[PDB]
């Protein structure tokens, strides 16, 4: 059985929500309700099978290449992504419930701001945030996820997913919406991706992708509607990126010590 | 009691089957329940049967008749291939239709003495 | 094999060694075994009830208990030959455990042969943790399968909502069909929706089968050719 | 905040590589190109008061730490990683360490797993004998006996019934016998006795080794040499013995050859597969060594002091019962080491 993880300072979260982003009702929808909804569906889908003993991140990797397990993949991807989003927007990862700590001033580290300049042609963090808000509004028509990811070449770049798209495995990033029209450049990217997946010799037709997320923003209606409303998702993404917990985001960047 | 627990055990859930494990006639549908073991349990020859399955077996799927026999072996075949036939049918997305136009057996229809 | 005596009396044989002086020092196990005596009866024990179905073992129905005529229309006035044979052996033979659910399980998989193709894991997690409310078929912790139907049928007959087992079974079967149809659609739609957002898959199930069949059909091609050439030479004789 | 500290080192590390690379460049150049021109410069140069300072400061600095020194004497994790340049992509080793970082923090986000059986936990987290239930024994498969065709009718009193062509062992009796056996292991461990765990079926070694380790006991997983107990001087005399205190610490006292040839008999023998170890059981009887064994429906109960009715063919059932006995021994050992402290 997959159970909803306990969050630090949960009593505060159920009373005052997440300050500057979500209210108490908004956080109950995104985490206490939706995370319960996802975990229960995952348990029903995976109970009695070998996947029941694996964590959601491992389930999505195991099932990423199986077309008829997409339902399990979607549930595992959503569960992992939601706790990636709830973790970097959380007031404090440490449990100051008995310490009553009200001073958590987290700021981008030097390694993060050095990789931002290197990967974005000298752009500042503030400018990159504006590009992230723009990318979300023009690339994610409906539900999806906004990620700041790091690849095998030490370069930070921006990835957007439609519905439950994993950042780890490029064949399942779901960054192109094929319901609408696509340019020849987008079709080239899809055609090149298909060729890479066909070069793999494995009988499971799986490739190696070492991309890892650094920041996760939930773009689903379960996270913003109640507090911002239809059409105000760009005001929601702005608040999230301005109130990130950088103790978690800094720890996601590999240092090598 | 122990008897109540046993009746609901996972081994009890598998219906008794003595059909030949090696059948050379016409096969139209699955005849044996596929048993699956997780990778961790396979590493320890644990399948939830009475005895350890020989380490030579690398598949994670088998079908069996008897938990134990007078020959002191389990009667099993290390195959689970009827599941792939079902999943390949699902991938072809062709619904099964009645050539006689009978009522759908999976719906509780109000039938009459016609 | 003979009932052994020397394995359970190690304490008494050791005590003779110590009392005589043949063994100077008391062994470390000596005190422990003395405080926890071994069981040394090794007897065959009678049993008077089948724990599975509660059938009484060892009860003889006397002719006084059969006053009415039988199915043949005859009264029973004297013990029959079976009543006059000592039945001590039945007291000691391990009772055959039987369950009504076993009959339904065989029926379910005879009616739905392809449910057998859904892999089942026999490895238990923890039987003591199962907190199931069989008012509904779905349960957190276990898959939807034939056993879900059987347990639902038993709950219906146990709550007396239905009287005949067949009626309870049919009611449970339809609940099972509804849940199976909702899952077959969630999987089809999830695949369709993913492809519409740019999901790519290396090998499909149909493709996997074609590749495996090719590997076998290639070895078969070689052997056929070889055995169609030995025949030609051998037949030439 | 303190990244600069590491940056200061890397700077030196880069400089060191530059110095070494061009030290090797000058090792190829012929001496005729450099030496005569170099000497000529000195022939055309005049030393100054300062130049002379280093003429003798370096002579001593090189006559102290290079010539008149002792050539020998009479970052902690992964200290041999060769980091890649900040412009170059991650190396294969760095990607492995980058993945290990992810595995500790992120890889387990989203859900926790409850009520799922993990095989390794039977060995490393065995339950205490008082917390064992019929359900737990049944979950491990301990109730699954042999085929009714292979019945050894001397086990009749342990049988609960027959089901699916096999005899079902009565777990209510298994629990009582297991508790009794566990108390014996605890007693012998608390008394300082030698506990030997014998099991020769494939896969049992891991359970056997951990059981011996946590009880400070001994194990045999490969083969029981016939005569190990009755012919001990011809088989085990050559192997080394040691003296230990009440805390099980080696005293370090050298042992007289008289003390190193004496038979060292186990105080308690635990046998996982007694049907294949008749030799060991008969030697234990001959040597008055109490024994514990798992007794399946085709196994003779009277051959052991403390039988445990149970399935002996499944590694889960065996490792479950072995784990309980091993933890019972551990508690006895911990109670003996505690009474010594206080
Ligand atoms: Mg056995």
């Amino acid at each position: 059985i997959h159970v909803v993880p306990k969050l630090p300072n949960s009593k505060a979260l159920l009373q005052n929500g997440v300050p500057n982003i979500l209210s108490s009702s908004g956080f109950k929808t995104v985490w206490f309700d939706y995370q319960r909804y996802l975990c229960d569906k995952l348990t029903l889908a995976t109970a009695g099978q070998s996947l029941e003993s694996y964590y959601p991140f491992h389930i999505l990797l195991k099932t990423a290449g199986n077309p008829l397990q997409s339902n399990i993949f979607n549930l595992a991807s959503s569960i992992h992504n939601n706790h990636l989003f709830v973790e970097n927007i959380l007031p404090s990862a440490v449990e100051h419930g008995t310490n009553s700590n009200a001073v958590v001033k987290t700021e981008p580290s030097r390694l993060f701001l050095s990789k931002i300049k290197d990967s974005f042609n000298g752009s500042d963090w503030e400018v990159v945030k504006e590009e992230m808000i723009y990318r979300a509004e023009n690339e994610v028509l409906g539900q999806g996820w906004l990620f700041l990811v790091e690849n095998n070449e030490k370069k930070l770049f921006i990835l957007t997913s439609n519905n439950n798209g994993t950042p780890y495995y490029f064949p399942r990033n779901q960054s192109f919406d094929l319901n609408s029209a696509i340019s020849i450049d987008e079709f080239a990217t899809l055609k090149q991706m298909k060729e890479l997946i066909g070069k793999s010799t494995k009988l499971n037709g799986k490739v190696q992708d070492w991309t890892m997320p650094i920041i996760c923003v939930n773009l689903w209606d379960h996270a913003y509607l109640h507090d911002y409303g239809v059409g105000n998702r760009s005001k929601y993404v702005k608040n999230v990126l301005d109130n990130l917990n950088w103790s978690v985001v800094n720890n996601r960047i590999f240092s090598g010590i | 009691t122990l008897a109540e627990l046993l009746g609901r055990s996972r081994i009890a859930q598998v219906a008794n089957n003595h059909k030949p494990l090696t059948y050379t006639g016409k096969k139209f549908h699955p005849t044996h329940q596929i048993i699956e073991t997780k990778p961790s349990t396979l590493y320890r020859q644990e399948w939830g049967l009475k005895s350890a399955i020989p380490s030579k077996i690398k598949s994670r799927y088998l079908v069996y008749n008897d938990l134990d026999t007078l020959e002191r072996i389990t009667t099993f075949e290390p195959r689970g291939g009827t599941q792939w036939n079902r999943l390949r049918f699902q991938e072809m997305g062709v619904p099964i239709v009645s050539n006689i136009g009978r009522q759908n057996p999976f719906f509780k229809y109000i039938s009459r003495p016609e | 094999m003979k009932i052994q005596t020397n394995a359970v009396n190690v304490l008494q044989r050791t005590s003779a060694y110590l009392k005589s002086g043949l063994l100077k020092e008391t062994p470390a196990w000596y005190n422990v075994v003395a405080s926890i005596p071994p069981s040394t009866k090794f007897t065959r024990e009678p049993r008077f009830k089948n724990p599975s179905n509660g059938h009484i073992i060892g009860k003889l129905v006397d002719v006084t208990e059969q006053p009415h005529a039988n199915n043949k229309g005859l009264y029973k006035t004297r013990p029959n030959s079976s009543d006059k044979r000592v039945g001590v052996k039945r007291l000691y033979r391990p009772p055959k455990l039987t369950y009504v659910e076993d009959r339904l399980r065989s029926l379910f998989y005879k009616q739905h042969p392809w449910e057998l193709s859904r892999p089942k894991i026999l490895v238990e997690n923890e039987i003591g943790d199962e907190n199931y409310d069989w008012s509904h078929m779905l349960q957190i912790g276990r898959p939807l399968d034939g056993e879900s139907v059987i347990q639902r049928t038993m709950y219906l007959i146990k709550t007396k909502q239905y009287g005949d087992m067949v009626e309870a079974y049919d009611h449970a079967r339809y609940e099972f069909y509804a849940l199976r149809m909702q899952e077959e659609t969630e999987q089809q739609v999830a695949l369709e929706e993913a492809e519409m957002f740019g999901s790519l898959f290396g090998v499909s199930a149909i493709e996997h089968g074609i590749q495996k069949e090719q590997e076998v059909l290639d070895v078969w091609e070689k052997k056929v050719v070889e055995e169609t050439e030995l025949m030609a030479a051998r037949t030439s004789n | 905040p303190n990244n600069n500290d590491e940056v200061m080192l890397l700077q030196q590390k880069l400089l060191y590589d530059e110095i070494r690379s061009e030290l090797k460049s000058l090792s190829q150049v012929p001496e005729d190109e450099i030496l005569p021109e170099l000497k000529k410069s000195l022939e055309q140069d005049k030393l100054s008061d300062k130049e002379q300072q280093l003429e003798a400061e370096l002579s001593d600095f090189f006559r102290n730490y290079a010539l008149l020194n002792k050539l020998f004497d009479s970052t902690k994790p992964y200290p041999n990683l060769i980091p890649s340049a900040n412009d170059k992509p991650y190396s294969s080793q760095e990607l492995f360490l980058r993945q290990l970082n992810h595995s500790m923090r992120t890889a387990k986000l989203g859900a926790t797993i409850s009520k799922v059986y993990y095989p390794h936990k039977d060995i490393f987290y065995p339950p205490l004998p008082e917390n064992i239930t019929v359900e737990s024994l049944m979950s491990a498969g301990v109730h699954l006996g042999q085929s009714t065709s292979l019945w050894r009718s001397s086990t009749q009193s342990y049988i609960y019934g027959e089901y699916k062509g096999i005899h079902i062992i009565d777990l209510n009796q298994t629990l009582s016998y297991l508790k009794r056996a566990a108390k014996v292991v605890e007693g012998v461990s608390e008394s300082g006795g030698i506990i030997l765990f014998l099991g020769t079926r494939q896969g049992q070694k891991r359970g056997l080794e951990e059981a011996a380790k946590k009880t400070h006991g001994y194990y045999v997983s490969t083969r029981w040499i016939p005569g190990t107990l009755t012919n001990s001087t011809e088989i085990s005399g050559i192997w080394e013995k040691q003296e230990i205190d009440s805390n099980d610490n080696p005293t370090e006292r050298a042992l007289s050859p008289n003390e190193t040839s004496k038979q060292v008999k186990p105080d308690l023998l635990v046998v996982l597969n007694p049907t294949e170890n008749r030799n060991a059981l008969l030697e234990a009887i001959k040597s008055r060594v109490p024994t514990i064994a798992i007794i399946d429906t085709d196994s003779e109960p009277s051959l052991v002091t403390y039988p445990i009715p149970g399935n002996d063919d499944s590694l889960r059932s065996v490792n479950f019962l072995l784990g309980v006995l091993a933890r019972a021994g551990q508690r006895g050992l911990q109670n003996r080491l505690a009474r010594n402290n206080e």
